[PDB]
């Protein structure tokens, strides 16, 4: 079994909503995001395009990350997705030096840290955010998903690394990853590259897909199809 | 840390609980996931028959609203009796009922002498309940005050649907099955008015439509279009009008909509008139008429000499748009029509929607499907005592229908709010002084141009009340804040959409237990309100609300707040729900499957279900529009003057008939060019939620995915050609200076940007709302106010504000 996604850049209209449904998931820390993309500008005026690529964990076939972590924290599973034992992990950061894609983030900063503030814009009459994680019960913010804890810590200890875990504990339960669900246009598909009927295995036979550097040789598991922008007339 | 065993695994097991969201008027349907009590997910209510599961981003940032830090926990009063943009008003908690008692006096006190009609309430954003709070309170007080934002929100883009073809409204654009979208400033896969529907289908239909968008700035719809035109701000008009010329030359027009010449052969040839009696109209009126006056002039190379635009060009997408028929459809922004001349903008584009036979049509665009909500409870004449009949008829502090703002909303002289204008009256105490104010979900200190003029405005009632969930930059000159519960997630409510061929209409419930001590805007509020002015001796309201609002099951009143709550929405929606709504779409069994789904669906559109019998003067589609003259001859007999000097009094162009068909009106322009050589191009950010999001951490985590942009910042927009000529760098601090105000921001060097223009968002530049959205709450804004830059200008056909084409600045290094 080698999971991956196959994403439509026609379909594509460069919102991020996937990147925000991934937030509200994994309750990641402000400022890392495990979803995220590459826009690039080009042409001069009045001949100008624009591109967004979404991107995430390609969850690569032959993963240096893996190889170079010298304490298995990272690790592949039986789906063939990249793991991680965050019990297990010494913020060594070699992973994010091996992965040649910059999808790991290292947690140098006590996560959800700015709910801890007390202060008020008003004083006795607006909230603060300690007071929001009081009143609702919450560990760390108000915003964190109790799903997460399935596999994965819901709040990440500081000094280690995450990155995207393709919603493994969503799809231990039968369900889609948040970011193929949050996609308006469907432009996000997964499945299993390893079963010829599968529907990313049938995309990437009807459309020629690309890969962001396969140069690298991990094998990535993350397909591009079709164009973000068409050809201009007239 | 070990994965946890099958039976306490708590992924997919929480409730999902049906809302709207109020991020756009896309309005769309939704569900809130909640586990532990607290609201974690939201996405697309699948029963949906508009936009499905389909979502665009700021849905997430929903969740930051909710659980924002800085909301209002309880009513509060200013200790500082001072108001203004430099005085702390020094709040202090109080009780609702201390809050509601101070208010209640103000608003006796002004029937005790006789000036009802110096009590306004304001509105910004709302649901379908709202007559309540907005109209019949407002009335039954004695005001004809009931103000709201409609004029800075799109009112000059009804103008050409409603004096065309009778539709004074939006429209739905059945993009799945055209062949031709042209859009004129319309963005709608990062704004406009279903971005979750348009967004699911933009991508797809590129397969089958040919899209031509027209911007000054590269979109994200312009990014994927298959032409990119970078219009000079305010020259729109002179695209659309030239493409219609070329349909006439070239004789494509639609003819099962449009007609023919009697005698086949097509008679329009450039700048020659054609007789009237050589042309049989089908549907439409004025074709000829609207040709002899103006649009026989209207070549490809004048339009080219106005916009740099190549004739190849208009004649290619005009014959393109000929082949599509009926499957043509012309979008209109903000951008392009709330303009100080927009009305004939509006009107000039519209037309191609009659042209090419696109109204109504398969792959067109039509108003929104028939449905049996209810939108206003039971009349109030009853209830109106001679204090209040009497003040009722006073002028509006607005000014709307004097001789210079005709507003002609729906064909009436004063038919349409003037928003900003209000500003203006209260400053100016003309037609009187406003001593007693009520506002909700509103911020027009910010979102209304020159906003300035509300800081004084403002600092000049007697008594305001701001219903509100954050202290926003209007609360900041508030005497009284009642904490509004939040819209999404502590409200019952009712709204609609449409798109997709269908109109939906979707609960608003409360998913999680209530946070603070709120109370909801439209239900709760004016309940509690009415009961205090019947214990202070004013008890028509209270009689109202008792003896009108009743269950439309039981027949009784509300027991209590909450229980009203919910009977607003009951009582509006019960054609729905309690009756069989099977003749208009779905057949709901109960209250509770209506709760349950969340959404009510219309059947699909009947396509040329209008034709031939529009709600104009005709009842035909109007190139002539004897709609407007018929206006415009109302305002002039009420003025005793002629059309002409209406048009001259508005600063309009046209003159005799030009007023009634489409043409080319100059786009106004504010200051010496030669001193602020750039056009400002506003725009929203794709995820604004209005003016709601800026107090959010993660919009400005994401802020890059408006194209150009810049994440954790608020950039301006040049192209590099400007920021060489201007010495500007990437990341520079800069000023941003108009003939009525200044800004400062971040220069961004962007090929997206037509040259001698400037780009940038508008949404940041709060000096309050919370601690993410300022830089010293109160005090500092973080990043740049737009409306500061932009000079308090009108529409006044329409009593819109102007907030593009008009507005010239310049730029430097701080
Ligand atoms: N993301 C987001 N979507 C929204 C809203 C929001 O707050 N955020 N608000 C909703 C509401 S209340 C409204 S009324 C609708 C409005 O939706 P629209 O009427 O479609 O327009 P705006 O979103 O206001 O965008 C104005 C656009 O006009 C462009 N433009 C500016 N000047 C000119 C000009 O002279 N000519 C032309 N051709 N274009 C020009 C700007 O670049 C910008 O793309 O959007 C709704 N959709
Ligand atoms: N330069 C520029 N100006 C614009 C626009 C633009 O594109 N460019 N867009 C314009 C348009 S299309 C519109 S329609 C207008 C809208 O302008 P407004 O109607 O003034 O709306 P907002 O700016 O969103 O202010 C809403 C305020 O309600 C409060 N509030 C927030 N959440 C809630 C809630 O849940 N319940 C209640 N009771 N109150 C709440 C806060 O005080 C908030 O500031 O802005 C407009 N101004
Ligand atoms: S949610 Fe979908 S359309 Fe939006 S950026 Fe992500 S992949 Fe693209
Ligand atoms: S993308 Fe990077 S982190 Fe993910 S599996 Fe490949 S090498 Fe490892
Ligand atoms: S930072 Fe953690 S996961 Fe990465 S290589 Fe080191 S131990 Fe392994
Ligand atoms: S698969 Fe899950 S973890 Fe990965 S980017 Fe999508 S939402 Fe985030
Ligand atoms: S912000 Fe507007 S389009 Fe987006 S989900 Fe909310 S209502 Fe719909
Ligand atoms: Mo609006």
């Amino acid at each position: 079994m080698r999971l991956g996604m196959v994403i439509d850049l026609q379909k594509c209209v460069g919102c991020g909503g996937c990147s925000l449904a991934c937030k509200t998931e994994n309750n990641t820390n402000d400022g890392i995001h495990w979803s995220h993309h590459i826009a690039t500008t080009e042409g001069t005026f009045p001949d100008v395009k624009y591109t967004y690529i979404p991107t995430l964990c390609n969850h690569c076939d032959d993963a240096p990350c893996v190889k170079v972590c010298p304490t298995g924290a990272m690790h592949k599973d039986k789906r063939g997705l990249t793991l991680q034992n965050n019990d297990e992990c010494i913020g060594c950061k070699k992973c994010m030096n091996a992965c040649p894609y910059g999808v790991i983030s290292f947690n140098a900063a006590t996560p959800h840290r700015r709910w801890q503030d007390d202060s008020e814009v008003v004083a006795n009459g607006t909230v603060s955010p300690l007071m929001l994680l009081k009143r609702t019960g919450a560990t760390a913010t108000p915003n964190e998903n109790p799903e997460r804890g399935d596999t994965y810590p819901m709040i990440r200890p500081k000094r280690t690394t995450e990155k995207c875990t393709f919603c493994d504990h969503r799809l231990d339960k039968g369900l889609n990853p948040a970011c193929v669900d949050a996609c308006p246009s469907e432009a996000r598909v997964i499945g299993d590259l390893d079963d010829p009927q599968s529907k990313v295995s049938q995309l990437i036979k009807l459309h020629k897909p690309m890969q962001l550097k396969p140069e690298a040789g991990t094998g990535p598991r993350v397909f591009y199809i079709r164009s973000f922008g068409v050809k201009t007339a007239y | 840390g070990a994965e946890l065993p099958a039976p306490l695994r708590r992924t997919g097991v929480g409730e999902w609980l049906a809302t709207t969201c109020q991020g756009c008027t896309s309005w769309c349907a939704k569900q809130i996931y909640v586990m532990d009590g607290r609201a974690l997910k939201v996405r697309g209510n699948p029963n949906s028959g508009v936009h499905g599961m389909s979502s665009c981003p700021r849905q997430h940032l929903s969740l930051q609203q909710v659980y924002d830090p800085d909301r209002l926990r309880t009513p509060m009063m200013r200790t500082n009796p001072k108001k203004g943009r430099d005085q702390d008003p020094k709040f202090v908690p109080i009780s609702w009922d201390k809050a509601l008692d101070m208010l209640a006096d103000k608003i006796i006190a002004l029937r005790v002498a006789n000036e009802p009609h110096k009590y306004a309430l304001l509105r910004g954003r709302y649901s379908h309940i709202n007559d309540l709070l907005y109209k019949k309170m407002t009335n039954l007080i004695g005001s004809p005050n009931n103000i709201s934002h409609s004029s800075v929100c799109a009112e000059a883009h009804k103008m050409g649907p409603y004096y065309l073809d009778g539709n004074w409204g939006y429209n739905q654009y059945d993009v799945k099955n055209a062949k031709f979208i042209l859009s004129f400033g319309a963005d709608p896969i990062a704004s406009n008015r279903q971005v979750s529907f348009y967004s699911q289908t933009w991508g797809d239909s590129l397969d089958h439509a040919k899209v031509v968008v027209v911007d000054p700035r590269l979109s994200a719809s312009a990014a994927k279009a298959h032409k990119w035109i970078p219009i000079e701000p305010g020259q729109d008009s002179v695209l659309a009008l030239a493409i219609a010329h070329v349909a006439l030359v070239e004789g494509v027009w639609h003819k099962p909509f449009v007609g023919d010449f009697i005698e086949g052969k097509n008679l329009f040839k450039a700048g020659k008139t054609v007789s009237v009696e050589s042309f049989k109209e089908t549907h439409t009126y004025g074709l000829v008429e609207w040709w002899n006056q103006a649009l026989k002039d209207y070549t490809p190379e004048w339009a080219s000499k106005i916009t740099g635009i190549d004739p190849k060009t208009i004649i290619a997408i005009a014959k393109d748009m000929g082949a599509a028929a009926p499957a043509v459809q012309v979008w209109t922004s903000r951008g392009a029509v709330m303009q100080a001349r927009g009305t004939y903008t509006s009107i000039s584009c519209h037309a191609l929607n009659g042209l090419f036979g696109g109204i109504d049509s398969k792959g067109g665009l039509f108003p929104g499907n028939k449905t049996p909500l209810l939108k206003e409870y039971p009349e109030a004449k009853a209830y109106m005592d001679e204090i209040a009949a009497k003040g009722v008829k006073k002028e509006k502090i607005d000014q709307r229908g004097r001789l210079e703002f005709p507003a002609l909303a729906k064909g009436k002289s004063g038919g349409g709010v003037i928003t900003a204008n209000a500003a203006n009256g209260i400053r100016n105490q003309d037609p009187y002084e406003i001593k007693v104010m009520l506002a909700y979900f509103n911020n027009f200190n910010f979102s209304n141009p020159e906003g300035q003029r509300w800081d004084e405005a403002l600092s000049k009632v007697d008594f305001m009340a701001h219903i509100t969930t954050n202290v926003s930059e209007f609360s900041w000159f508030a005497d009284v804040l009642l904490p509004s519960s939040h819209h999404m997630f502590e409200k019952w409510g009712v709204l609609d959409s449409i798109g997709n061929g269908v109109a939906q209409i979707s609960i608003q419930q409360p998913s999680i237990k209530r946070l603070w001590d709120t109370r909801i805007d439209e239900s709760e509020i004016p309940y509690m309100l009415a009961k205090k002015l019947a214990d202070k001796g004013f008890d028509a309201p209270w009689r109202y609300i008792n003896e009108q609002i009743v269950d439309p099951e039981t027949g009784k009143p509300a027991a209590d707040e909450a229980e009203f709550a919910k009977l607003m929405v009951r009582y509006l929606t019960a054609p729905l729900w309690k009756e069989d709504a099977s003749k208009y779409g779905d057949k709901l069994s109960s209250w509770d499957e209506f709760v349950q789904k969340g959404v009510w669906n219309s059947s699909p559109y009947k396509l040329e279900a209008r034709w031939g019998k529009f709600k104009t003067e005709t009842t035909k589609f109007e190139f002539y529009s004897k709609t407007l003259e018929k206006a415009l001859q109302s305002h002039a007999d009420k003025h005793k003057v002629s059309i002409d000097e209406v048009m001259k009094a508005c600063d309009y162009q046209a003159r005799g008939h030009l007023a009634f068909i489409p043409h080319y009106e100059e786009p106004y322009r504010f200051g010496d060019e030669s001193e602020f050589p750039l056009l400002l191009v506003d725009q929203k950010s794709r995820l604004n939620k209005e003016g709601r999001t800026a107090n959010s951490p993660w919009y400005y985590e994401f802020k890059d995915v408006d194209p150009g942009d810049v994440a954790n910042e608020d950039v301006a927009k040049f192209n590099p050609i400007d920021g060489k000529k201007f010495g500007l760098k990437d990341g520079d601090e800069i000023r941003i200076t108009s003939p009525v105000g200044m800004l400062t921001c971040k220069a961004k060097l962007w090929e997206g940007v037509r040259p001698g223009t400037v780009a940038k968002c508008f949404g940041q530049g709060h000096w309050a709302y919370g601690r993410y959205a300022s830089a010293k709450f109160g005090v500092t804004p973080r990043g740049g106010s737009n409306n500061d830059l932009i000079a308090d200008r009108y529409d006044r056909l329409s009593g819109a504000s102007a907030f593009y084409g008009h507005i010239r600045v310049r730029v430097e290094k701080v």
